[PDB]
């Protein structure tokens, strides 16, 4: 709610992920967006940032060896 | 971004101001929009706005005012209330949707905006002519609801820089329309300094009539109204300061409304000062002096009462109303230890006069 | 909304039964106007019964609400402005405007002759209140009603 936002973002493509973050992610996760848009000189931040901040936050690889299932 | 951007798009939207005084507005409302989708970018900030300043004038002007073109204005002012270096240009960017605003009838959101820059004031020391623009509005503003205080220290605001007071022809109004205003106002302690205040001024004495006015409102036994509008109600009318009278007379529903003010001023006027004085008193005499029937002073006084302003307890019966009549029985001998109290110390202070008096005549 | 309108049905408490519904419109928020619509009315008419009009006149007034626009708010606010007036010629008129949503709600019916005799009381102690004895035609004559209810009123008032 305090930031700016644009007005086309969307959070619902964010929520429905599966990957059980802590709550102190959330926190992280919408500062960073924030720092990225502030880097180009731009104050309204987009969708793009979100997608790179949320990228940049998680860092889960696979750990998925599949030969087993 | 070392101007990479700023000398392009500066350069486009000088070459649009050349356009638009010659190309019709199908292609220039087209060039206004491709040139708009760098606004949000922000890292310019200024450059954006005045493309979106010209837009809405035109828009405006094609349909010689438009309310729908207003609300396109009103979002960015408080995103560049500080977005430019700048505070004169913003103090009228932020000042001029007002008056779209207004022509769209909506005093709530003029009033919140408002209260933007009430506190970036002397913003007149090179433009005496905004700072007017500026008090112009909120005496149109107050002048829908009844407010009848703030439009004096308005005008009490107009007492600004000398370019006001040195062109008589119309300082006289000037100062003329906030000795009118104050007596509308009820009566309370902050008009009662200001009544005091805006008295006993030299130049003041310019005008009679209006001295005069203010001379009556401030002693006590009033008039019957009939001889105060017979005394008074003809200068209204002539002279060089009778705009302002005009607007108390010109307009049918406010010289109507005005009146109803006046006149409920000074029927409130006798009621305190006679309750000040008497102690208990019947209705007729009541009736008498207000020149009114008896059953509007009842209705007249109800309102007061249960306002919390005059401290009366009417008994019908009888009809004798009582003021000021309360009585305790723990506060009787309270007054009287004041008396005694006083008693004292007048007895003590005597004693000094005469020694120092003596002093002088039986030395020797 | 079900829990509410139970909770308000016997007639033990507001501020839950308010509680419950502006949860509710929380469940009908951005999703489903048309009960929004009617959560709004609920909301309103049940602050109104705590006798808490200013705060319908500032809740209405906010932005939420302000996207949610209507007509039936209307009477609401006209029933608030009665109700901080004190008259019960302002309401009764209220009533007569606005009829066809005020008595048309099941539940609005029950609750009206309580609404009405609180608003009552109300009036006639703001009436009767600046002075002191009084012969009783004229307060029956400023109420505009008839004698006798009206010295019952008074007995039972204060008594």
């Amino acid at each position: 709610s305090k930031m700016n936002l644009s007005e086309e973002v969307d959070l619902e493509d964010y929520v429905a992920r599966p990957d059980k973050i802590s709550g102190a992610d959330i926190n992280s996760i919408c500062q960073e967006s924030g720092m990225l848009a502030v880097r180009e000189n731009r104050y309204i931040v987009l969708a793009k940032d979100f997608e790179k901040a949320y990228k940049t936050v998680i860092k889960k690889d696979e750990q998925e060896h599949e030969f087993y299932k | 971004r070392r101007s990479q951007l700023k000398q392009a798009v500066a350069k486009m939207v000088q070459q649009c101001c050349t356009y638009v005084e010659e190309i019709t507005d199908l292609p220039i409302k087209l060039r206004l929009i491709d040139t708009l989708r760098m606004v949000t970018e922000g890292k310019i900030y200024v450059e954006i706005e005045r493309a979106r300043l010209t837009k809405t004038l035109a828009t405006i002007k094609e349909q010689n005012g438009d309310v729908k073109e207003a609300a396109s204005i009103l979002q960015e002012l408080q995103v560049e209330t500080y977005g430019s270096m700048e505070k004169k240009e913003r103090v009228e960017f932020i000042l001029e949707q007002m008056r779209l605003c207004l022509a769209v009838k909506d005093y709530i959101r003029t009033q919140i905006i408002s209260k933007k820059i009430n506190t970036k004031f002397f913003q007149e020391e090179n433009t005496e002519k905004l700072k007017l623009k500026y008090y112009n509005l909120m005496i149109q503003l107050d002048q829908h609801e009844g407010s009848y205080l703030s439009i004096c220290k308005h005008y009490r605001a107009i007492y600004d820089t000398p370019c006001i007071q040195a062109e008589s022809e119309k300082w006289q109004q000037a100062l003329k329309s906030v000795v009118l205003y104050v007596i509308l106002a009820p009566f309370d302690n902050e008009q009662s300094d200001l009544v005091h205040r805006i008295s006993g001024d030299k130049k003041l004495e310019e005008i009679p009539k209006y001295k005069d006015l203010l001379k009556l409102f401030t002693t006590m036994e009033l008039m019957r109204w009939s001889t105060l509008v017979e005394d008074y109600g003809m200068e209204l009318r002539k002279g060089s300061l009778e705009s302002p009278a005009t607007d108390v007379f010109g307009s049918t529903e406010e010289g109507e409304k005005r009146w109803k003010d006046l006149k409920n001023r000074v029927v409130e006027h006798n009621i305190r000062i006679m309750a000040k004085y008497y102690t208990r008193i019947t209705m007729k005499r009541m009736a008498q002096l207000l020149d009114l029937s008896v059953d509007e002073s009842e209705a007249f006084l109800s309102n007061l009462v249960v306002n919390k302003t005059i401290f009366a307890k009417v008994d019908r019966l009888a009809g004798i109303i009582n003021f000021q009549r309360p009585k305790d029985p723990n506060n009787l001998l309270n007054d009287w230890s004041q008396k005694l109290n006083s008693l004292m110390s007048l007895v003590n202070k005597t004693t000094h006069l005469i020694a120092k008096e003596e002093m002088i005549h039986n030395l020797q | 909304m079900q829990s509410g309108i139970i909770h308000a049905a016997e007639e033990k408490d507001w501020k839950t039964a308010y509680s419950y519904f502006y949860e509710a419109f929380e469940g009908y928020d951005s999703i489903d106007s048309p009960k929004a619509i009617t959560s709004l009315k609920y909301m309103l008419l049940c602050k109104i019964m705590l006798n808490t009009p200013e705060d319908v006149q500032a809740l209405v007034s906010g932005k939420l609400a302000l996207r949610y626009a209507g007509r039936q708010t209307e009477a609401l606010k006209c029933v608030a402005q009665a109700s901080k007036n004190r008259s019960l010629a302002d309401f009764e008129k209220a009533l007569t405007d606005y009829r066809a949503e005020l008595r048309d709600d099941p539940i609005i019916s029950t609750h009206l002759a309580k609404l009405y005799d609180n608003l009552l009381e109300q009036n006639l102690i703001r009436v009767i209140e600046p002075f002191s004895r009084v012969q009783i035609e004229h307060i029956s004559s400023l109420i505009k009603l008839s004698k006798a209810d009206v010295e019952r009123k008074l007995s039972q008032m204060i008594l």
